[PDB]
């Protein structure tokens, strides 16, 4: 079979005997024995910028391993997508969008 | 008109030019001729329309 | 306090590199990206450091007619 | 003074790393028989490995006879899918 | 004389096997009912995470590497990420988001079947490809193997150049989802 | 109790030279990586055409005996594409078992 | 019909597309409405590169021939698959005899 | 291929699984031995004989320790959870390479590979809050999974500059490039850029306030989710070995050692065939090297498959170990950073600096006729 | 057959059936990858010309040219199989040496200098053939002749000098 | 086939729906995902990269929905407390 | 005469005046360019702000 798989099944099994250890071994009890507030806003803008960020970053990686036949023609149309999604950082530089300052 | 005529003629010259086959790209020297005389056509019929006109 | 930029231009290029050290130096590193790529070159060419010509990605076909080659036949398997 | 014995488990750490790859390139120099492995491979290496496997059996087999034996163009695998297209 | 055609296992170049495809398939419908039809919001986003791992496990296994990382780094890492934060922060009562289902059991017979059998006929040959049965036979090329590159770098060539025109739409769809998101939540100042 | 070994002048001075070290050796690094690539592809094109013809011959071989398997069981030759050129098969007749191993 | 492929170029199907491009602008026009007839043949040759429907057809009926004809013919000795696998290799000549049946 | 690939798929997975794990159990008793000698004071000396079995008393007292969890509405999420969370600490090995293509996946597109299995890392910190019955110790798992999704983003902008330099993104043809010098020395800022980030990553101090200010409003009411499993605790260490290799790769060598053959071939010059070995140095004499005995061994040994494998594990494994210090070293130093404060860290003070990079590196790249080729060479 | 990747193959389908008598028939090359990888530049210094002709013939009949070339196909592997032969006769104890130094390296040239120039200075004095990689920047040393290789696993020995055609 | 039954799970989960305006978030993601896995399909077995490309742009706009989305759900809760419909 | 002096396939535009480069050089563009144009690109210019002074002036901001 592949590497990759026999791997996967072997961290899965050293899993499974670290977890029977627990199951096995480790004492057991039968027993196992509201409110409203507004949540920041911030929280909504980390995942935000991230996803956004996130995304650009990632369409910059396919340049980076075709440099070579981009050339100078590839590096001004990266450089034009550089500089529209930085206008869009300097904007939450800008109003503290991360409200973080 | 039942006829299209292509608003981009330069698809003709598309393509990857990696790893490319020999024998892969077909002969496209009669389209290259079909656009060849329309260019000439064009220059000319306006050189007729500007210099018969024009004394 | 702080100055500003339009009024007196030179004076709060040296406020921002002291007091705002990061940002400063982000449009200054990006400012040096546009000027590597308009002097550097010209430069290069001038001491006689030349572009390497691009290397081969497809095999190389010859230009023109073909060349009629006698040799390598059947009757020499 | 140098109190080694927190440099104890470093050492351990740089000996475990020390023997994955000493037996990794062991058991892959044996795989390939008794040869060092290929590392970045394309469609261009792997091939040429099949045609390895065509001349000799081995895909890391090599011979340099200028006559290809009998049979040989035959041999040329033509892989067979179910589902990929 | 004996059959001219000889049928072989392979030996050291065997792929993969077409079953994961089978089984990957199955656990991305079972898991998408599992969304549609759980009554907590935070378990159908996991069941969604579920699905779109799936997917790109499948992608992976059919050799479309870039882009199943792609789906699982932007829909797992990021996009359900924040699919979380906003459930698990909103006053989320489940008894005010339970339907009774049944009541739409009728026209969920009518519709898939209606849909269904409309859609399928639309999808050319390959995608519906799969008792003699047909195999898909594959041979070696050289001279468009000289360079071969990986799909990203393919894509690569060919997104900042020929079609750079997407990739600034594309740009500014990123921008206009930044500076409008921005402008509809946060206090200014 | 000043140390220059922390003072900010030797720091971005040593810390600047050892950048324009590395991008001298970069510079020349990548110089060789590129002309190794040059000689590399040039190998590969040698091989080419002693490769592709072998290759040629087996397609030509493959093809020739499927036009007459099918002549001899299906009584004549289907037509797929209307014009004359060699389409590599997608498909093939295959025995109904594998060898028995 | 980009003309851009998965491993560096170009698509197996472009070759179609642009002898389907290059009928159509070369054989219709306005002064002619039937000039595009002439590629009826083509776009189906594009199609079928494009799905392999025909090509398909051919083989399951192909394939139902050669497997009802292999069938109740008299095998002598079937060839294993190490034998099949010492096929055209230095030192396995009795073996490349036999899978040739020569 | 020799035998069966089965088998070395398995000698290839036990090789690097079971050494890497005891690995990742003596960096614990590491980093106590570690700031036991920087705060004047011994680190564990008793369970064991040097205190090396300290790691295995702990784990195994963890295991047998009665586990309270609700398991109310909740058998899946308690039993099934946390083991995923083991799962995808050890995913990014299979693509670390110990050789020139020593890895148990040699893969193309190995940094995309790991970029992955770090967006599935957050969500054991996001379900680990979860069950946090608190209003302000579940906000605290926001924030820390905040501050790993913004520090994902330094640490993908950063590799993508040595994605530039390479042109690659295959682990082994990272290695390789760097025999031409090693990647911290043309990209200083980005390297001291990466290791920041890998530490706010791995939510270690002086990182790690949103998390810590858990513990202080549980009550006495209340209990936590990480009283008996050592799976977190296996995935945080193992994350921190992953992240030094990691930069070890990247910056570092990787298993790249400096060859003393280079050095000893330039200064030679007396080649001598009778086996003296003379040497055209200043400090040189006539060498005595028994040819049958000495040199016959020592060449062979150098060339042997294992031989060179050691070493390049070896040079590896002494470059995560610096690194595995100064992650000791950086949580015995600095008191921590409040959380608003690293966000303003990363987003008004990294992000500009290596976007400004991003752009600058490609320029340069050009400007010197210096973008490598993307086809497979190294 | 397509020249897609395969995915799911488990199996290999071969054809017993011969090529048509009427075609001309050829002894197929029977070197490895490795040994064609060592004398890859003497044959392009011999073969260039047949090389070149058989895929400007293929070029010039697009989706008819695996028929329609073979011709041309066997000049190449005639031409390809005399330069074998060659080094064979009169290369083969450098030749050897050099191509099972390839197979140890990832069959990286740069990886085994000293075996190369060697094998250069053998086949240049029989052979009268030379290794030339075409357009080579002209600032600097030709990479294959260069003393230092930077990305070589093994530092190569000064006293091991790279071939120059005349010196 | 499988990218057929995906698009009917996120066009029902329209049909099942009338209290979870999530749900309906979910549904449309589900029928992005179906859309872009046939293309992905396709592009696969017609040898063209350019599917691919249109695959990718295909899910940096979905998550720009996603954001305006949550962002406008956001702004709908703060103000209303709830995101439950009155059926 | 390199004998191919057509050598792509081209859009033909119906206009008024004869073609002469379907993409000039950003140089020739300005070295063609008569006074007039410059008159003309600086009158433009010049109009968006003393629009906005004139905006400014009558209905005050
Ligand atoms: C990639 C984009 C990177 C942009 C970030 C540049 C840093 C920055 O915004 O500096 C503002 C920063 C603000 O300092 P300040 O003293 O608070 O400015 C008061 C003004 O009212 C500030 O208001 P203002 O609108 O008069 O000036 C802002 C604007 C200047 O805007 C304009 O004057 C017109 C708009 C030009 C846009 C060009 C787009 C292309 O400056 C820029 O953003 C520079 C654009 C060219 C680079 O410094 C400057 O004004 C730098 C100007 C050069
Ligand atoms: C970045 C900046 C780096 C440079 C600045 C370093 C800052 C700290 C400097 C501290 C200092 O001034 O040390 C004075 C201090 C003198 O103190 P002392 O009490 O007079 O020592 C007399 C003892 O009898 C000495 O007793 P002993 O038996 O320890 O001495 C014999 C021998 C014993 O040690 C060995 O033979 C070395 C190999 C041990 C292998 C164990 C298995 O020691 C050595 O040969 C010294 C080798 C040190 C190797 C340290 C490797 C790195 C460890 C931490 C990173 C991981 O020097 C040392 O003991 C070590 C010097 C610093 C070495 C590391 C740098
Ligand atoms: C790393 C290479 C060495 C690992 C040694 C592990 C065994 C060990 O430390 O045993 C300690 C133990 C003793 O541990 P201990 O806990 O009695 O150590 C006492 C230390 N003081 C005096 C400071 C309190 O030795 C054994 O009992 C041998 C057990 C061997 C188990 C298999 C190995
Ligand atoms: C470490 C031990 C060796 C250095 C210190 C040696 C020393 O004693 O100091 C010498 C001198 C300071 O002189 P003084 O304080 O007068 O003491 C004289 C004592 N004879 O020290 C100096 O003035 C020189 C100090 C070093 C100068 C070179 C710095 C090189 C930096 C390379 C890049 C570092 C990048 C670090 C990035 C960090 C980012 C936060
Ligand atoms: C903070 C520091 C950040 C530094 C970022 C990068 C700054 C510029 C890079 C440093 C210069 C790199 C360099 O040294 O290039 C050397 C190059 C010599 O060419 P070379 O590759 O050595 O080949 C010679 C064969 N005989 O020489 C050249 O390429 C010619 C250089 C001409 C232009 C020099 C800069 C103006
Ligand atoms: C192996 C590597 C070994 C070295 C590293 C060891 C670990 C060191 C960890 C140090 C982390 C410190 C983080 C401090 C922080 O949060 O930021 C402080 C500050 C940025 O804050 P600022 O926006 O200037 O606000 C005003 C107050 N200074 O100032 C800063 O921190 C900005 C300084 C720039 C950061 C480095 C950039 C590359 C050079
Ligand atoms: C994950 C892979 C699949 C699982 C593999 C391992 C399965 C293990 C199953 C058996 C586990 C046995 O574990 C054992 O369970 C019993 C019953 O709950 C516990 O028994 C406990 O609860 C019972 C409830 O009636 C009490 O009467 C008893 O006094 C108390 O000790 C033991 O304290 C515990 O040690
Ligand atoms: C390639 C990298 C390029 C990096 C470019 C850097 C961006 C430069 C432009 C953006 C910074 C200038 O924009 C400026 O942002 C700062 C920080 O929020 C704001 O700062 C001010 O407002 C915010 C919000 O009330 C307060 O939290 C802050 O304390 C106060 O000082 C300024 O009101 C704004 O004018
Ligand atoms: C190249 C030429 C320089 C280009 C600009 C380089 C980057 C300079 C720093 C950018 C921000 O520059 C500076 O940021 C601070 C943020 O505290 C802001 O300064 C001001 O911000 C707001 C007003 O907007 C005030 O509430 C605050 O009291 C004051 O500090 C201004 O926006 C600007 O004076
Ligand atoms: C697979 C093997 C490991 C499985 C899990 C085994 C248990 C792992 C947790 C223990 C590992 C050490 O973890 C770390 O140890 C040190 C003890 O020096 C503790 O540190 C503690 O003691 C030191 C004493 O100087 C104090 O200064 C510090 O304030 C205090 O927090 C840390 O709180 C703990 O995070
Ligand atoms: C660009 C990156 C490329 C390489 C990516 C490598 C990813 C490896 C991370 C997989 C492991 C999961 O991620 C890791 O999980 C553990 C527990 O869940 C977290 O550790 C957390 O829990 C443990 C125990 O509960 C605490 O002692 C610790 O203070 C806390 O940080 C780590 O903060 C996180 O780094």
């Amino acid at each position: 079979m592949s590497a990759m798989s026999i791997y996967i099944i072997f961290v899965s099994i050293i899993a499974i005997l670290f977890l029977a250890i627990d199951l096995i071994f480790a004492p057991h009890n039968p027993y196992k024995e509201q409110s409203r507030s507004p949540f920041n806003i911030s929280f909504f803008i980390y995942g935000l910028v991230f996803l956004l960020l996130d995304l650009e970053i990632l369409l910059l990686y396919p340049f980076a391993v075709s440099e070579y036949v981009n050339s100078a023609y590839g590096l001004a149309a990266a450089l034009i997508f550089i500089g529209i999604i930085t206008i869009g950082f300097v904007y939450e530089l800008g109003h503290d969008a991360l409200k973080v300052h | 008109s039942r006829h299209i005529e292509l608003k981009y003629p330069e698809v003709f010259s598309h393509g990857s030019p990696f790893n490319v086959p020999a024998g892969f790209y077909p002969n496209l020297d009669h389209v290259i001729e079909h656009y060849r005389k329309q260019h000439l056509e064009e220059e000319e019929r306006k050189a007729k329309k500007l210099a018969a006109a024009a004394a | 306090t702080t100055p500003r930029f339009w009024s007196t231009p030179l004076k709060y290029c040296r406020w921002a590199a002291r007091e705002r050290p990061a940002l400063f130096f982000s449009v200054v590193i990006g400012a040096l990206g546009p000027v590597t790529l308009a002097t550097v070159p010209p430069l290069r060419r001038l001491i006689g450091d030349v572009d390497a010509a691009p290397i081969p990605l497809t095999y190389p076909i010859p230009p023109g007619p073909r060349k009629q080659l006698k040799g390598y036949d059947d009757d020499t398997e | 003074p140098v109190p080694f014995e927190t440099l104890i488990p470093y050492g351990i750490i740089i000996a475990m790393f020390g023997v994955t790859g000493a037996g990794m390139a062991k058991v892959r120099h044996m795989f390939n028989g008794d040869k060092r492995h290929r590392w970045s491979v394309d469609q261009w290496d792997k091939q040429q490995m099949e045609r390895d496997r065509r001349l000799t059996g081995h895909l890391r087999g090599q011979t340099d006879n200028p006559i290809a034996p009998p049979g040989f163009e035959f041999n040329n695998p033509w892989k067979v899918x179910x589902x990929x297209x | 004389s004996q059959i001219s055609l000889l049928l072989l296992k392979e030996i050291y170049t065997n792929g993969s096997t077409h079953i994961m495809l089978d089984i990957l398939s199955v656990l991305a419908v079972i898991s998408g009912i599992c969304v549609i039809i759980s009554k907590n919001p935070i378990v159908s986003v996991l069941h969604l995470i579920g699905l779109f791992a799936y997917v790109s496990f499948y992608l992976i296994l059919i050799g479309l590497n870039f882009v199943g990382l792609s789906y699982l780094i932007v829909y797992i890492g990021a996009v359900s990420i924040l699919f979380l934060f906003i459930l698990m922060l909103i006053n989320i009562r489940t008894s005010e988001l339970q339907s009774n289902t049944s009541n739409s059991i009728p026209l969920t017979i009518l519709v898939g079947i209606i849909i269904s059998s409309f859609l399928f006929k639309m999808l050319p040959y390959g995608v519906i490809i799969s008792k003699n049965d047909l195999f898909f036979i594959t041979s070696k090329i050289w001279d468009g193997a000289l360079a071969e590159n990986n799909h990203i770098s393919s894509i690569g060539n060919i997104m900042y150049t020929n079609y750079n025109v997407w990739l600034i739409l594309a740009s500014f769809i990123l921008l206009l989802a930044m500076v409008g998101a921005i402008v509809i939540t946060i206090k200014p100042r | 109790p000043s140390r220059g070994l922390f003072r900010p002048r030797p720091l971005l001075a040593g810390a600047a030279v050892l950048m324009l070290y590395g991008w001298y050796k970069l510079v020349k690094g990548i110089r060789e990586q590129n002309e190794l690539a040059r000689e590399k592809m040039w190998a590969r094109i040698h091989l080419i055409p002693l490769l592709q013809a072998e290759e040629d011959r087996d397609h030509v071989r493959r093809y020739l005996a499927d036009q007459a398997r099918e002549k001899g069981l299906l009584g004549e030759n289907i037509k797929v594409y209307n014009s004359d050129r060699y389409v590599r098969p997608t498909f093939a007749v295959t025995p109904s078992k594998p060898a028995q191993e | 019909a980009s003309g851009y492929g998965l491993n560096g170029g170009p698509s197996r199907c472009f070759p179609f597309w642009q002898e389907l491009l290059a009928c159509y602008v070369t054989n219709s026009s306005e002064d002619n409405p039937d000039g595009k007839n002439k590629c009826i043949p083509v776009m189906e040759d594009y199609y079928e590169c494009l799905h392999h429907r025909k090509e398909a057809a051919r083989v399951r009926a192909l394939q139902a021939a050669y497997r009802e004809a292999e069938a109740k013919k008299l095998q002598e000795n079937p060839p294993t698959a190490g034998q099949i696998r010492n096929l055209g290799l230095l030192n396995k000549e009795e073996d490349t005899k036999k899978v040739h049946c020569a | 291929m020799s035998y069966s690939q089965t088998i070395n798929s398995l000698v290839e997975v036990v090789l690097v699984l079971v050494p890497s794990l005891v690995g990742i159990a003596y960096v614990t008793v590491g980093e106590r031995k570690t700031m036991g000698s920087m705060q004047r004071r011994l680190g564990p000396n008793a369970v064991g004989i040097y205190g090396l079995l300290q790691a295995f008393a702990d784990a195994l007292k963890l295991l047998l320790k009665e586990y309270v969890g609700p398991t109310q509405a909740n058998l899946v999420l308690f039993f099934l959870g946390p083991v995923i969370t083991l799962i995808f600490s050890l995913l990014g090995y299979a693509v670390i390479p110990y050789g020139p293509g020593l890895a148990v996946n040699d893969l193309s597109t190995g940094i995309l590979y790991m970029l992955a299995v770090s967006s599935l890392a957050t969500y054991g910190i996001l379900l680990a809050g979860w069950s946090a019955n608190s209003k302000y110790a579940f906000l605290g798992s926001l924030r820390s999974t905040a501050q790993l999704i913004s520090y994902e983003l330094v640490l993908s902008s950063s590799i993508l500059l040595v994605i530039m330099l390479s042109g690659s993104l295959s682990l082994t043809v990272i290695v390789e490039s760097q025999r031409a010098i090693w990647y911290i020395l043309p990209l200083l800022p980005v390297f001291i850029i990466f290791f920041i980030g890998s530490v706010a990553e791995t939510n270690r101090a002086p990182f790690d306030l949103a998390e810590a200010e858990s513990e202080l409003v549980s009550g006495f009411m209340t209990e936590h989710a990480a009283v008996i499993f050592v799976f977190f605790f296996l995935a945080e260490y193992g994350s921190i070995v992953l992240m030094c290799i990691l930069t070890s790769i990247l910056f570092l060598g990787g298993y790249l050692l400096i060859s003393l053959l280079d050095i000893i071939y330039n200064n030679l010059l007396s080649w001598i065939v009778i086996g003296k070995y003379i040497i055209f140095i200043f400090p040189f004499w006539g060498p005595v090297f028994i040819d049958l005995g000495l040199y016959e061994i020592i060449s062979y040994l150098y060339n042997a498959p294992t031989v060179e494998g050691s070493f390049y594990g070896l040079s590896l494994g002494v470059k995560t170990s610096i690194l595995i210090f100064v992650f000791i070293w950086t949580r015995a130093s600095f008191p921590r950073i409040r959380f608003d404060q690293l966000m303003s860290f990363c987003w008004t003070v990294l992000l500009p600096i290596l976007f400004a990079l991003i752009v600058l590196v490609p320029c340069i790249l050009y400007s010197f006729n210096i973008f490598p080729v993307n086809i497979s060479l190294l | 057959m397509a020249t897609r990747k395969p995915a799911f193959n488990q199996h290999v389908l071969l054809d017993t059936t011969p090529l048509p008598d009427s075609i001309p028939k050829v002894k197929e090359i029977g070197a490895s990858s490795a040994p064609l990888l060592s004398a890859s530049f003497f044959i392009g210094a011999r073969c260039k010309d047949y090389n070149d002709d058989y895929m400007q013939c293929k070029n010039e009949n697009p989706g008819r040219g695996e028929f329609e070339c073979l011709k041309e196909g066997r000049r190449v592997t005639r031409c390809a199989r005399s330069v074998l032969k060659d080094i064979n006769t009169h290369c083969l104890e450098q030749f050897r040496a050099h191509w099972q130094c390839l197979d140890n390296n990832n069959q990286q040239l740069w990886q085994c200098r000293p075996a190369e120039w060697k094998l250069n200075k053998c086949v240049y004095e029989n052979l009268k053939l030379e290794k030339v990689i075409p357009d080579q920047p002209k600032n600097s040393t030709p990479v294959h002749l260069r003393q230092r290789q930077i990305f070589a696993h093994h530092a190569i020995p000064p006293w091991e000098r790279p071939f120059i055609p005349g010196q | 086939n499988i990218t057929l039954i995906l698009f009917l799970i996120g066009i029902l989960g329209f049909v099942l729906n009338r209290k979870n305006i999530i749900l309906m978030l979910i549904s449309i993601e589900i029928m992005l995902l179906s859309i872009t896995f046939l293309i992905l399909l396709s592009s696969l077995n017609m040898d063209d990269i350019i599917g691919q490309t249109y695959a990718i742009y295909i899910i940096v706009v979905a998550g720009a929905e996603s954001a305006i989305g949550l962002g406008i759900l956001v702004a709908f809760y703060r103000l209303r407390g709830s995101i439950a419909i009155e059926y | 005469t390199p004998t191919q002096t057509y050598q792509f396939p081209s859009k033909t535009v119906k206009t008024d005046y004869p073609l002469i480069d379907n993409d000039p050089h950003f140089t020739r563009v300005i070295r063609y360019a008569r006074p007039s144009d410059y008159a003309h690109g600086l009158a433009a210019a010049a109009a968006g702000p003393a629009a906005l002074w004139l905006m400014e002036r009558i209905s005050p901001s």
